[PDB]
Protein backbone atom coordinates (compact mmCIF):
# COMPACT_ATOMS: atom_id res chain seq x y z
CA UNK A 1 0.00 0.00 0.00
CA UNK A 2 2.83 2.38 0.84
CA UNK A 3 4.38 1.19 -2.42
CA UNK A 4 1.33 2.09 -4.47
CA UNK A 5 1.11 5.42 -2.67
CA UNK A 6 4.75 6.30 -3.28
CA UNK A 7 4.22 5.30 -6.90
CA UNK A 8 1.32 7.73 -6.89
CA UNK A 9 3.56 10.38 -5.34
CA UNK A 10 6.15 9.70 -8.03
CA UNK A 11 3.74 9.98 -10.94
CA UNK A 12 2.16 13.02 -9.28
CA UNK A 13 5.58 14.64 -9.27
CA UNK A 14 5.53 13.61 -12.93
CA UNK A 15 2.23 15.48 -12.87
CA UNK A 16 3.51 18.21 -10.52
CA UNK A 17 0.90 17.62 -7.83
CA UNK A 18 3.16 18.60 -4.93
CA UNK A 19 0.01 19.23 -2.93
CA UNK A 20 -1.47 15.75 -3.33
CA UNK A 21 2.06 14.37 -3.22
CA UNK A 22 2.74 15.94 0.17
CA UNK A 23 -0.69 14.80 1.34
CA UNK A 24 0.08 11.20 0.48
CA UNK A 25 3.44 11.79 2.13
CA UNK A 26 1.78 12.86 5.34
CA UNK A 27 -0.43 9.81 4.92
CA UNK A 28 2.32 7.25 4.42
CA UNK A 29 4.60 8.80 7.04
CA UNK A 30 1.89 8.66 9.67
CA UNK A 31 0.93 5.18 8.42
CA UNK A 32 4.44 3.85 8.94
CA UNK A 33 4.99 5.80 12.16
CA UNK A 34 2.13 3.83 13.65
CA UNK A 35 3.19 0.79 11.60
CA UNK A 36 6.64 0.17 13.07
CA UNK A 37 10.42 0.29 12.88
CA UNK A 38 10.80 -2.45 10.27
CA UNK A 39 8.48 -0.42 8.07
CA UNK A 40 10.68 2.66 8.56
CA UNK A 41 13.76 0.75 7.44
CA UNK A 42 11.92 -0.88 4.54
CA UNK A 43 10.43 2.30 3.13
CA UNK A 44 13.79 3.98 3.65
CA UNK A 45 15.99 1.51 1.82
CA UNK A 46 13.28 1.16 -0.83
CA UNK A 47 12.28 4.73 -1.67
CA UNK A 48 14.68 7.21 -0.08
CA UNK A 49 15.66 7.97 -3.66
CA UNK A 50 12.03 8.83 -4.38
CA UNK A 51 11.80 11.00 -1.28
CA UNK A 52 15.04 12.73 -2.29
CA UNK A 53 13.89 13.35 -5.86
CA UNK A 54 10.71 14.94 -4.58
CA UNK A 55 12.34 16.88 -1.76
CA UNK A 56 14.38 18.34 -4.60
CA UNK A 57 11.35 19.20 -6.71
CA UNK A 58 11.39 22.54 -8.52
CA UNK A 59 8.39 23.87 -10.42
CA UNK A 60 9.33 25.46 -13.77
CA UNK A 61 6.13 27.51 -13.53
CA UNK A 62 7.22 29.18 -10.29
CA UNK A 63 7.24 32.97 -10.35
CA UNK A 64 10.73 34.00 -11.47
CA UNK A 65 11.51 30.28 -11.13
CA UNK A 66 11.63 30.99 -7.39
CA UNK A 67 10.39 28.49 -4.82
CA UNK A 68 7.48 29.72 -2.68
CA UNK A 69 8.41 30.25 0.96
CA UNK A 70 5.47 28.01 1.81
CA UNK A 71 6.95 25.37 -0.47
CA UNK A 72 10.34 26.22 1.02
CA UNK A 73 9.28 25.35 4.55
CA UNK A 74 7.27 22.44 3.17
CA UNK A 75 10.27 20.80 1.53
CA UNK A 76 12.30 21.86 4.57
CA UNK A 77 10.08 19.89 6.94
CA UNK A 78 10.04 17.12 4.34
CA UNK A 79 13.82 16.83 4.32
CA UNK A 80 13.86 17.15 8.10
CA UNK A 81 11.59 14.15 8.57
CA UNK A 82 13.38 12.23 5.81
CA UNK A 83 16.84 12.79 7.30
CA UNK A 84 15.66 10.92 10.37
CA UNK A 85 15.28 7.57 8.62
CA UNK A 86 17.01 7.89 5.29
CA UNK A 87 20.06 5.70 4.60
CA UNK A 88 23.36 7.01 5.94
CA UNK A 89 25.20 7.42 2.65
CA UNK A 90 22.79 10.20 1.63
CA UNK A 91 22.77 12.32 4.80
CA UNK A 92 25.16 14.77 3.16
CA UNK A 93 23.28 15.71 0.00
CA UNK A 94 19.87 16.12 1.61
CA UNK A 95 21.52 18.19 4.34
CA UNK A 96 23.15 20.29 1.63
CA UNK A 97 19.74 20.60 0.00
CA UNK A 98 18.48 21.49 3.47
CA UNK A 99 21.09 24.22 3.74
CA UNK A 100 20.39 24.93 0.07
CA UNK A 101 16.87 25.79 1.16
CA UNK A 102 17.92 27.35 4.46
CA UNK A 103 20.32 29.86 2.91
CA UNK A 104 17.67 30.64 0.31
CA UNK A 105 15.18 30.78 3.18
CA UNK A 106 17.47 33.33 4.85
CA UNK A 107 17.57 35.42 1.65
CA UNK A 108 13.99 36.58 1.01
CA UNK A 109 11.86 39.58 1.93
CA UNK A 110 9.27 38.07 4.26
CA UNK A 111 6.90 40.96 5.01
CA UNK A 112 6.41 41.62 1.27
CA UNK A 113 6.92 38.13 -0.13
CA UNK A 114 6.93 37.96 -3.92
CA UNK A 115 6.50 34.18 -3.48
CA UNK A 116 3.70 33.59 -0.97
CA UNK B 1 31.89 -11.88 -16.06
CA UNK B 2 34.28 -14.36 -17.67
CA UNK B 3 31.26 -16.47 -18.54
CA UNK B 4 29.59 -13.34 -19.87
CA UNK B 5 32.45 -12.40 -22.17
CA UNK B 6 34.02 -15.69 -23.22
CA UNK B 7 31.11 -17.98 -22.37
CA UNK B 8 28.03 -16.41 -23.94
CA UNK B 9 26.88 -15.62 -27.44
CA UNK B 10 26.58 -12.02 -28.56
CA UNK B 11 22.80 -11.97 -28.19
CA UNK B 12 23.00 -14.02 -24.99
CA UNK B 13 25.57 -11.69 -23.45
CA UNK B 14 23.56 -8.75 -24.76
CA UNK B 15 20.29 -9.83 -23.15
CA UNK B 16 21.89 -10.89 -19.92
CA UNK B 17 23.85 -7.67 -19.62
CA UNK B 18 20.74 -5.63 -20.47
CA UNK B 19 19.01 -7.38 -17.60
CA UNK B 20 21.63 -7.45 -14.84
CA UNK B 21 24.24 -4.82 -15.67
CA UNK B 22 22.22 -2.32 -13.65
CA UNK B 23 22.23 -4.75 -10.75
CA UNK B 24 25.81 -5.65 -11.63
CA UNK B 25 26.84 -1.99 -11.49
CA UNK B 26 25.02 -1.14 -8.28
CA UNK B 27 25.84 -4.31 -6.36
CA UNK B 28 29.50 -4.52 -7.35
CA UNK B 29 29.78 -0.79 -6.66
CA UNK B 30 28.22 -0.95 -3.19
CA UNK B 31 30.29 -4.04 -2.41
CA UNK B 32 33.56 -2.35 -3.37
CA UNK B 33 32.42 0.64 -1.31
CA UNK B 34 31.54 -1.31 1.84
CA UNK B 35 34.75 -3.30 1.42
CA UNK B 36 36.81 -0.20 0.60
CA UNK B 37 38.91 -0.73 3.74
CA UNK B 38 40.45 -4.11 2.95
CA UNK B 39 40.86 -3.38 -0.77
CA UNK B 40 42.67 -0.05 -0.34
CA UNK B 41 44.54 -1.54 2.62
CA UNK B 42 47.38 -2.32 0.19
CA UNK B 43 48.83 -0.43 -2.77
CA UNK B 44 49.40 -3.45 -5.03
CA UNK B 45 47.33 -6.54 -4.24
CA UNK B 46 45.76 -9.35 -6.28
CA UNK B 47 42.51 -8.02 -4.84
CA UNK B 48 43.03 -4.58 -6.38
CA UNK B 49 44.44 -6.14 -9.53
CA UNK B 50 41.44 -8.47 -9.76
CA UNK B 51 38.92 -5.72 -9.07
CA UNK B 52 40.48 -3.51 -11.74
CA UNK B 53 40.25 -6.55 -14.00
CA UNK B 54 36.57 -6.82 -13.13
CA UNK B 55 36.04 -3.14 -13.83
CA UNK B 56 37.80 -3.25 -17.19
CA UNK B 57 35.93 -6.46 -17.97
CA UNK B 58 32.57 -4.93 -17.07
CA UNK B 59 33.41 -1.93 -19.24
CA UNK B 60 34.25 -4.31 -22.08
CA UNK B 61 30.94 -5.98 -21.27
CA UNK B 62 29.06 -2.71 -21.73
CA UNK B 63 31.02 -2.26 -24.95
CA UNK B 64 30.76 -5.71 -26.56
CA UNK B 65 27.17 -6.06 -25.34
CA UNK B 66 26.61 -2.55 -26.75
CA UNK B 67 24.02 -1.85 -24.06
CA UNK B 68 22.45 1.53 -23.43
CA UNK B 69 19.73 0.81 -20.83
CA UNK B 70 22.62 0.58 -18.38
CA UNK B 71 26.11 2.04 -18.54
CA UNK B 72 29.27 1.51 -16.54
CA UNK B 73 32.08 3.97 -17.17
CA UNK B 74 34.17 2.21 -14.53
CA UNK B 75 35.57 5.67 -13.85
CA UNK B 76 34.26 5.41 -10.28
CA UNK B 77 36.11 2.14 -9.70
CA UNK B 78 39.23 3.57 -11.34
CA UNK B 79 39.04 6.57 -9.00
CA UNK B 80 38.42 4.61 -5.81
CA UNK B 81 41.32 2.35 -6.74
CA UNK B 82 43.36 5.51 -7.26
CA UNK B 83 41.86 6.88 -4.03
CA UNK B 84 45.02 5.79 -2.21
CA UNK B 85 46.18 9.25 -1.12
CA UNK B 86 43.39 9.79 1.42
CA UNK B 87 43.06 6.42 3.21
CA UNK B 88 41.51 8.38 6.08
CA UNK B 89 38.68 10.27 4.43
CA UNK B 90 37.08 6.85 3.99
CA UNK B 91 37.67 6.07 7.66
CA UNK B 92 36.46 9.53 8.65
CA UNK B 93 33.33 8.95 6.56
CA UNK B 94 32.74 5.62 8.28
CA UNK B 95 33.12 7.46 11.58
CA UNK B 96 30.59 10.00 10.30
CA UNK B 97 28.24 7.15 9.43
CA UNK B 98 28.66 5.67 12.90
CA UNK B 99 27.97 9.03 14.53
CA UNK B 100 24.94 9.84 12.38
CA UNK B 101 23.53 6.36 12.94
CA UNK B 102 24.18 6.97 16.63
CA UNK B 103 22.33 10.29 16.64
CA UNK B 104 19.51 8.72 14.62
CA UNK B 105 19.14 5.88 17.11
CA UNK B 106 19.26 8.60 19.77
CA UNK B 107 16.08 10.00 18.27
CA UNK B 108 14.80 6.44 17.76
CA UNK B 109 14.36 5.95 21.53
CA UNK B 110 10.78 4.74 22.16
CA UNK B 111 10.90 5.66 25.85
CA UNK B 112 11.67 9.31 24.94
CA UNK B 113 13.79 9.64 28.08
CA UNK B 114 15.84 12.18 26.12
CA UNK B 115 12.69 14.31 25.94
CA UNK B 116 12.84 14.53 29.74
CA UNK B 117 13.70 18.19 30.16
CA UNK B 118 15.84 19.25 33.13
CA UNK B 119 15.98 22.77 34.53
CA UNK B 120 19.56 24.05 34.39
CA UNK B 121 20.57 27.66 34.94
CA UNK B 122 16.41 28.64 34.62
CA UNK B 123 16.12 26.84 31.30
CA UNK B 124 14.50 23.46 30.75
CA UNK B 125 16.90 21.52 28.49
CA UNK B 126 16.50 17.98 27.21
CA UNK B 127 19.15 15.26 27.38
CA UNK B 128 20.02 15.68 23.69
CA UNK B 129 22.74 18.31 24.41
CA UNK B 130 24.67 15.73 26.44
CA UNK B 131 24.44 13.07 23.74
CA UNK B 132 25.50 15.51 21.03
CA UNK B 133 28.42 16.60 23.19
CA UNK B 134 29.40 12.95 23.61
CA UNK B 135 29.14 12.32 19.87
CA UNK B 136 31.37 15.35 19.26
CA UNK B 137 33.78 13.90 21.83
CA UNK B 138 33.82 10.60 19.95
CA UNK B 139 34.32 12.34 16.61
CA UNK B 140 37.17 14.60 17.71
CA UNK B 141 38.63 11.46 19.30
CA UNK B 142 38.34 9.63 15.97
CA UNK B 143 40.19 12.49 14.28
CA UNK B 144 43.02 12.14 16.84
CA UNK B 145 45.18 9.62 14.93
CA UNK B 146 43.52 10.19 11.57
CA UNK B 147 45.66 11.82 8.89
CA UNK B 148 42.61 13.59 7.49
CA UNK B 149 43.22 17.16 6.39
CA UNK B 150 41.95 19.81 8.80
CA UNK B 151 39.94 21.30 5.93
CA UNK B 152 37.68 18.25 5.48
CA UNK B 153 37.12 17.76 9.22
CA UNK B 154 35.57 21.21 9.57
CA UNK B 155 33.21 20.65 6.64
CA UNK B 156 32.14 17.24 7.92
CA UNK B 157 31.78 18.56 11.46
CA UNK B 158 29.55 21.41 10.33
CA UNK B 159 27.69 18.79 8.29
CA UNK B 160 27.13 16.80 11.48
CA UNK B 161 26.00 19.97 13.23
CA UNK B 162 23.61 20.88 10.41
CA UNK B 163 22.22 17.36 10.01
CA UNK B 164 21.79 16.98 13.77
CA UNK B 165 20.01 20.31 14.20
CA UNK B 166 17.78 19.42 11.25
CA UNK B 167 16.99 16.10 12.93
CA UNK B 168 16.10 17.89 16.16
CA UNK B 169 13.99 20.56 14.43
CA UNK B 170 12.11 17.74 12.71
CA UNK B 171 11.68 16.29 16.20
CA UNK B 172 10.90 19.78 17.56
CA UNK B 173 8.19 20.87 15.13
CA UNK B 174 6.10 22.38 17.93
CA UNK B 175 8.52 22.92 20.84
CA UNK B 176 11.01 24.69 18.59
CA UNK B 177 11.74 27.27 21.29
CA UNK B 178 12.73 24.45 23.63
CA UNK B 179 15.13 23.30 20.93
CA UNK B 180 16.39 26.87 20.63
CA UNK B 181 17.07 27.14 24.35
CA UNK B 182 18.69 23.70 24.44
CA UNK B 183 21.06 24.72 21.67
CA UNK B 184 21.67 28.08 23.31
CA UNK B 185 22.68 26.08 26.38
CA UNK B 186 24.92 23.99 24.12
CA UNK B 187 26.55 27.12 22.69
CA UNK B 188 27.08 28.28 26.27
CA UNK B 189 28.61 24.85 26.88
CA UNK B 190 30.64 24.86 23.65
CA UNK B 191 31.27 28.11 21.78
CA UNK B 192 33.16 26.24 19.03
CA UNK B 193 29.75 25.28 17.57
CA UNK B 194 29.59 28.19 15.13
CA UNK B 195 27.57 26.19 12.62
CA UNK B 196 25.19 25.44 15.48
CA UNK B 197 24.96 29.05 16.61
CA UNK B 198 24.46 30.44 13.11
CA UNK B 199 21.85 27.79 12.32
CA UNK B 200 19.93 28.27 15.57
CA UNK B 201 19.96 32.04 15.14
CA UNK B 202 18.83 31.50 11.55
CA UNK B 203 15.96 29.21 12.50
CA UNK B 204 14.99 31.52 15.35
CA UNK B 205 14.96 34.44 12.92
CA UNK B 206 13.02 32.10 10.64
CA UNK B 207 10.32 31.34 13.20
CA UNK B 208 10.05 34.92 14.38
CA UNK B 209 9.93 36.16 10.78
CA UNK B 210 7.30 33.51 10.07
CA UNK B 211 5.05 34.66 12.88
CA UNK B 212 5.97 38.20 11.83
CA UNK B 213 4.63 37.40 8.37
CA UNK B 214 1.53 35.92 9.98
CA UNK B 215 0.94 38.94 12.21
CA UNK B 216 1.72 41.58 9.58
CA UNK B 217 -0.50 39.79 7.05
CA UNK B 218 -3.24 39.57 9.67
CA UNK B 219 -2.68 43.24 10.56
CA UNK B 220 -2.80 44.28 6.91
CA UNK B 221 -5.99 42.24 6.58
CA UNK B 222 -7.44 44.00 9.61
CA UNK B 223 -6.41 47.36 8.14
CA UNK B 224 -7.98 46.28 4.86
CA UNK B 225 -11.16 45.59 6.84
CA UNK B 226 -10.80 49.02 8.46
CA UNK B 227 -10.34 50.83 5.14
CA UNK B 228 -13.19 48.84 3.56
CA UNK B 229 -15.62 48.72 6.49
CA UNK B 230 -16.27 51.53 8.96
CA UNK B 231 -19.15 50.07 11.02
CA UNK B 232 -17.94 46.65 12.26
CA UNK B 233 -14.14 46.65 12.64
CA UNK B 234 -14.42 42.90 13.40
CA UNK B 235 -12.04 42.63 16.36
CA UNK B 236 -12.31 38.86 15.89
CA UNK B 237 -8.94 38.81 14.12
CA UNK B 238 -7.46 40.81 17.01
CA UNK B 239 -9.13 39.50 20.17
CA UNK B 240 -9.20 35.75 19.53
CA UNK B 241 -6.61 35.39 16.76
CA UNK B 242 -3.91 38.05 16.99
CA UNK B 243 -3.62 38.65 20.73
CA UNK B 244 -3.68 34.95 21.75
CA UNK B 245 -1.33 33.99 18.93
CA UNK B 246 1.02 36.72 20.12
CA UNK B 247 0.82 35.78 23.80
CA UNK B 248 0.99 32.01 23.52
CA UNK B 249 3.10 31.70 20.35
CA UNK B 250 5.38 34.73 20.79
CA UNK B 251 5.24 36.25 24.28
CA UNK B 252 5.19 32.99 26.22
CA UNK B 253 7.86 31.23 24.08
CA UNK B 254 10.10 34.30 24.06
CA UNK B 255 9.78 34.45 27.85
CA UNK B 256 10.55 30.73 27.95
CA UNK B 257 13.80 31.64 26.19
CA UNK B 258 14.49 33.34 29.52
CA UNK B 259 17.68 35.29 28.85
CA UNK B 260 19.13 38.39 27.26
CA UNK B 261 18.31 36.79 23.92
CA UNK B 262 14.74 36.16 25.07
CA UNK B 263 14.26 39.71 26.34
CA UNK B 264 16.03 41.16 23.30
CA UNK B 265 13.85 39.24 20.87
CA UNK B 266 10.78 40.21 22.88
CA UNK B 267 11.92 43.82 22.57
CA UNK B 268 12.58 43.53 18.84
CA UNK B 269 9.22 41.76 18.51
CA UNK B 270 7.31 44.59 20.14
CA UNK B 271 9.31 47.03 18.04
CA UNK B 272 8.07 45.16 14.98
CA UNK B 273 4.57 44.95 16.43
CA UNK B 274 4.06 48.47 17.78
CA UNK B 275 6.13 50.27 15.14
CA UNK B 276 6.25 48.05 12.07
CA UNK B 277 2.94 46.17 12.30
CA UNK B 278 0.81 49.11 13.47
CA UNK B 279 2.59 52.47 13.71
CA UNK B 280 4.22 52.19 10.29
CA UNK B 281 1.10 50.56 8.85
CA UNK B 282 -1.33 53.13 10.26
CA UNK B 283 0.99 55.95 9.17
CA UNK B 284 0.69 54.49 5.66
CA UNK B 285 -3.01 55.40 5.68
CA UNK B 286 -4.30 58.14 3.39
CA UNK B 287 -7.25 59.45 5.43
CA UNK B 288 -8.72 58.41 8.77
CA UNK B 289 -12.40 59.09 9.42
CA UNK B 290 -13.84 59.81 12.85
CA UNK B 291 -15.32 56.32 13.16
CA UNK B 292 -12.11 54.86 11.73
CA UNK B 293 -10.13 56.94 14.24
CA UNK B 294 -12.30 55.54 17.03
CA UNK B 295 -11.75 52.01 15.73
CA UNK B 296 -7.98 52.50 15.58
CA UNK B 297 -8.09 54.06 19.04
CA UNK B 298 -9.93 51.02 20.38
CA UNK B 299 -7.56 48.65 18.58
CA UNK B 300 -4.46 50.42 19.91
CA UNK B 301 -6.10 50.60 23.34
CA UNK B 302 -6.78 46.89 23.68
CA UNK B 303 -3.37 46.18 22.17
CA UNK B 304 -1.39 48.17 24.74
CA UNK B 305 -3.97 46.85 27.19
CA UNK B 306 -3.62 43.30 25.87
CA UNK B 307 0.12 43.17 25.07
CA UNK B 308 1.62 44.48 28.31
CA UNK B 309 4.71 42.43 29.16
CA UNK B 310 5.54 43.00 32.82
CA UNK B 311 8.84 41.22 32.14
CA UNK B 312 10.00 44.18 30.03
CA UNK B 313 8.27 46.81 32.20
CA UNK B 314 11.72 47.86 33.45
CA UNK B 315 12.93 48.33 29.86
CA UNK B 316 13.01 52.06 29.01
CA UNK B 317 12.45 51.17 25.36
CA UNK B 318 9.44 49.03 26.30
CA UNK B 319 7.94 51.81 28.42
CA UNK B 320 8.68 54.43 25.76
CA UNK B 321 7.17 52.41 22.91
CA UNK B 322 4.12 51.35 24.91
CA UNK B 323 3.51 54.92 26.08
CA UNK B 324 3.94 56.21 22.52
CA UNK B 325 1.48 53.58 21.30
CA UNK B 326 -1.06 54.21 24.08
CA UNK B 327 -0.85 57.96 23.47
CA UNK B 328 -1.37 57.16 19.79
CA UNK B 329 -4.57 55.28 20.60
CA UNK B 330 -5.50 58.22 22.80
CA UNK B 331 -4.93 61.00 20.29
CA UNK B 332 -6.40 59.11 17.31
CA UNK B 333 -10.07 59.99 18.09
CA UNK B 334 -9.40 63.32 19.85
CA UNK B 335 -9.86 66.79 18.41
CA UNK B 336 -7.05 69.08 17.29
CA UNK B 337 -7.24 71.39 20.31
CA UNK B 338 -6.77 68.45 22.68
CA UNK B 339 -3.84 67.27 20.54
CA UNK B 340 -2.22 70.70 20.70
CA UNK B 341 -2.67 71.16 24.44
CA UNK B 342 -1.48 67.66 25.39
CA UNK B 343 1.47 68.37 23.08
CA UNK B 344 2.02 71.55 25.11
CA UNK B 345 2.13 69.20 28.10
CA UNK B 346 4.86 67.24 26.29
CA UNK B 347 3.03 63.94 25.82
CA UNK B 348 4.35 63.75 22.23
CA UNK B 349 7.95 63.48 23.46
CA UNK B 350 7.96 59.96 21.97
CA UNK B 351 6.49 61.06 18.62
CA UNK B 352 8.67 62.45 15.86
CA UNK B 353 7.87 65.97 14.70
CA UNK B 354 7.25 64.80 11.13
CA UNK B 355 5.36 61.75 12.40
CA UNK B 356 3.17 64.01 14.53
CA UNK B 357 2.56 66.35 11.58
CA UNK B 358 1.61 63.39 9.40
CA UNK B 359 -0.69 62.12 12.15
CA UNK B 360 -2.48 65.47 12.32
CA UNK B 361 -2.70 65.69 8.53
CA UNK B 362 -4.13 62.17 8.20
CA UNK B 363 -6.62 62.76 11.02
CA UNK B 364 -7.60 66.40 10.48
CA UNK B 365 -8.55 67.78 7.10
CA UNK B 366 -7.27 70.87 5.31
CA UNK B 367 -8.09 73.62 7.82
CA UNK B 368 -6.29 76.77 9.01
CA UNK B 369 -6.55 75.45 12.57
CA UNK B 370 -4.49 72.47 11.43
CA UNK B 371 -2.00 74.86 9.84
CA UNK B 372 -1.70 76.80 13.11
CA UNK B 373 -1.27 73.52 14.98
CA UNK B 374 1.38 72.27 12.55
CA UNK B 375 3.34 75.53 12.59
CA UNK B 376 3.13 75.69 16.39
CA UNK B 377 4.44 72.13 16.69
CA UNK B 378 7.14 72.77 14.08
CA UNK B 379 8.47 75.92 15.68
CA UNK B 380 8.15 74.48 19.21
CA UNK B 381 10.29 71.55 18.07
CA UNK B 382 12.59 74.08 16.40
CA UNK B 383 13.20 76.14 19.53
CA UNK B 384 13.55 72.85 21.43
CA UNK B 385 16.63 72.00 19.33
CA UNK B 386 18.48 75.33 19.76
CA UNK B 387 18.98 74.51 23.45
Amino acid sequence: EVDLMVLHIDYALVNLDFGTAYELGKQVFEICQEAGQHMMKALGDEHWLTFYQMGKFVDPNWVDNEIPTEIIVLQMSILGRLLEVCPLEEVEIVTSQWSTLELELSARDLVKDKYA
Amino acid sequence: CDFMLDGLAFRDRKTLSYELGPLFNTEFTKFVKNNASIILESLDSPLKNLVSVINNKLTRLVAKSEVTNWTHSGKEIQDLLMNKQLYYNLLLDKVLESHISEIRSIFEDPKKSWQNLEVVEHIEVTQLPKLFLAISQNFKSSFADSHVDEQYFAYKYNLLQTSYMAMCTANFSHNWCQLYVDMRYLIERDEKLYRIKELTRNLLETKLNMKYRIVCQLIRHQLTEFRENERNPSWDATIEKLLPYILKEIVRPLQKIRGEEGSRYLLSFLNFLYNDCVTKEILKWQIISEVNSENLGELVSLLVNNTDIQLLAKEPSYKKMREKFATMGKFLPLHLKEIMEMFYNGDFYLFATDELIQWIELLFADTPLRRNAIDDIYEIRGTALDD
